[PDB]
């Protein structure tokens, strides 16, 4: 009976951190927009997705209430803290110091940002993602910090 | 030539089950489904 | 130093197709887009679409999608746009044009959206 | 698609503007914001870019502006060298660019 | 009867900040038994380890986990070292501190 309702309903999880080859060297309107369209484009709405991340666009329903909004910061925070520990803290793009290994994706460069949308990207890059996180904070991030530490 | 960068905003969606919570038109305290301890729904 | 030089003027019957070229020089053809505009007779200028001609990555305007295939030779430096499917509506001086920087990809498209050099363009009458 | 008006008209010396409406997903959003000239029989050349700037060539008489949902370009000393159609462009919301419908300038 | 299964565990609490003198103005804890410094070029698994019976007792869990790791982003902060790793804030070191 609740089926016939919510039939038109997906719930889904917002992976707001992306990583994609560039060539640097380190309103709620249209908050998942560009989700269907190609990178690049998808990288001008930065600034609506990442804000309402926090937001958003009778004991039970209030433990439910206190869950969502637990929940909802645990991930907000757990994206923010990949960005400080990336060095990434308030920039929305952050070029970053790691250099791009072919062998996690060799698309030219222009296929993944004028053809490739963030979904196909995400669905490629998924068994990568870690190992570029991982070279983002082992490797480049605590080494610089390290290094403007030389004084 | 290629190096990472992170973008924070991307949209970029995994399935997902969460624990979701009640939104309401306007508040029936003795509702069976109360509709009190829901936040308001936007105007729109 | 911006040449973009066009082909001549077609005369096409509804339902037949035809190719535009624009051939350019002056700057390195890989590291701009060409963009394609449509100035009918009469009336308001109607953006046709761009090709991202390192790769060779096209996009369109909602009411040019699959009635049009942009498409770029690298070895003579030029950007064919083939119209098909024509209608009487279709009668417009067709431009090519050169955006204002370089794109940096997935960084600043700020320079993609000025159209800097335009080219002399060329009817086409149905 | 992008809302221009169809014609403007002042005497010479006049200061007038020129508006361009679209959404918030298309000029409210986005900074990319450009104004084209075109001369009756002419090839169309670019007046202003990126809201406010100007390229190399085009005098400041053409300063552009933008505020809310609302784009426009400001003429300040019309003269019968400006008599030309004017074009509003802008980034649309996802890999499209819209134009206006072209404003028919005249010097009275 | 469960002290003779967890005789060889201990909780322990992650202090993820810390200060050190310095000239200037391995998953999870591994290296925590090597030197200071080397120490330093493994401070990020730590740091991504953090906002890693009853419903009620594992939102306590989490809502102490988030309020630990905001306390110490608030440390951070209200010190000019949000975001760093490594900051160094130009206060000496006063010789009596070891
Ligand atoms: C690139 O990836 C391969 C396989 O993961 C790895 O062996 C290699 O070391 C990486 N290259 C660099 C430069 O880190
Ligand atoms: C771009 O992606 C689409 C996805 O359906 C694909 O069909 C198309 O061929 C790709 N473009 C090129 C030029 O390969
Ligand atoms: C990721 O690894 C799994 C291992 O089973 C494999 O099936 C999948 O195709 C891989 N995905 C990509 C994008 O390489
Ligand atoms: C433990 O001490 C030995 C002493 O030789 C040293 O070689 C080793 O690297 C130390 N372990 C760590 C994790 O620093
Ligand atoms: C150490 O701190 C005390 C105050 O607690 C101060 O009086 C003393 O001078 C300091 N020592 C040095 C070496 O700065």
């Amino acid at each position: 009976n609740w089926r016939s309702e919510l039939y038109k309903y997906k719930v889904v999880k917002i992976e707001p951190l992306g990583v994609a080859p560039t060539r640097c060297k380190r309103v709620s309107l249209g908050f998942l927009g560009a989700a269907g369209s190609t990178m690049g484009a998808a990288s001008m709405t930065l600034t609506v997705q990442a804000r309402n991340l926090l937001s958003g666009i009778d004991t039970h329903w209030g433990i439910k209430q206190l869950q969502a909004r637990v929940l909802a910061v645990e991930h907000y925070l757990r994206d923010q803290q990949l960005l400080g520990i990336w060095g990434c803290s308030g920039k929305l793009i952050c070029c970053t110091n790691v250099p791009w290994n072919s062998s996690w994706s060799n698309r030219n460069l222009s296929e993944i940002w004028d053809n490739m949308t963030w979904l196909q990207w995400d669905k490629e890059i998924s068994n990568y993602t870690q190992i570029i996180y991982g070279l983002l904070e082992e490797s480049q991030n605590q080494q610089e910090k390290n290094e403007q530490d030389l004084l | 030539n290629l190096w990472v960068t992170v973008y924070y905003g991307v949209p970029v969606w995994k399935d997902a089950e969460t624990t979701l919570f009640c939104a309401s038109d306007a508040k029936e305290k003795h509702n069976v489904w109360a509709t009190h301890a829901c936040v308001p729904t936007d105007p729109n | 130093q911006v040449q973009l030089v066009q082909s001549g003027a077609e005369m096409k019957d509804p339902g037949a197709s035809v190719k535009v070229s624009c051939r350019a020089s002056g700057y390195k053809f890989t590291d701009y887009y060409m963009h394609w505009v449509r100035q009918a007779p009469g009336q308001g200028l109607e953006w046709v679409g761009w090709v991202n001609t390192n790769g060779g990555f096209t996009k369109y305007g909602a009411k040019f999608q699959g009635r049009v295939t942009v498409t770029r030779d690298t070895s003579t430096n030029t950007v064919f746009l083939e119209l098909s499917r024509l209608t009487f509506g279709d009668t417009a001086m067709y431009f090519c044009a050169r955006p204002m920087r370089p794109v940096s990809h997935g960084i600043d498209y700020s320079g993609l959206f000025v159209f800097q050099f335009w080219g002399r363009g060329t009817m086409v009458t149905v | 698609a992008l809302t221009q008006p169809a014609s403007v008209s002042a005497s010479p010396g006049q200061s007038i503007t020129i508006s361009c409406s679209g959404t918030r997903s298309d000029v409210g959003g986005y900074d990319f914001v450009s104004w084209y000239q075109q001369h009756p029989g002419k090839v169309p050349k670019l007046i202003i870019y990126e809201v406010t700037k100007r390229p190399s060539g085009i005098p400041q008489r053409f300063s552009g502006s933008k505020s809310g949902n609302t784009a426009s370009l400001t003429i300040s000393g019309l003269q019968a060298d400006d008599e030309a159609d004017y074009y509003c462009c802008s980034y649309a919301n996802y890999d499209k660019l819209i134009l206006g419908g072209g404003t028919k300038l005249t010097v009275l």
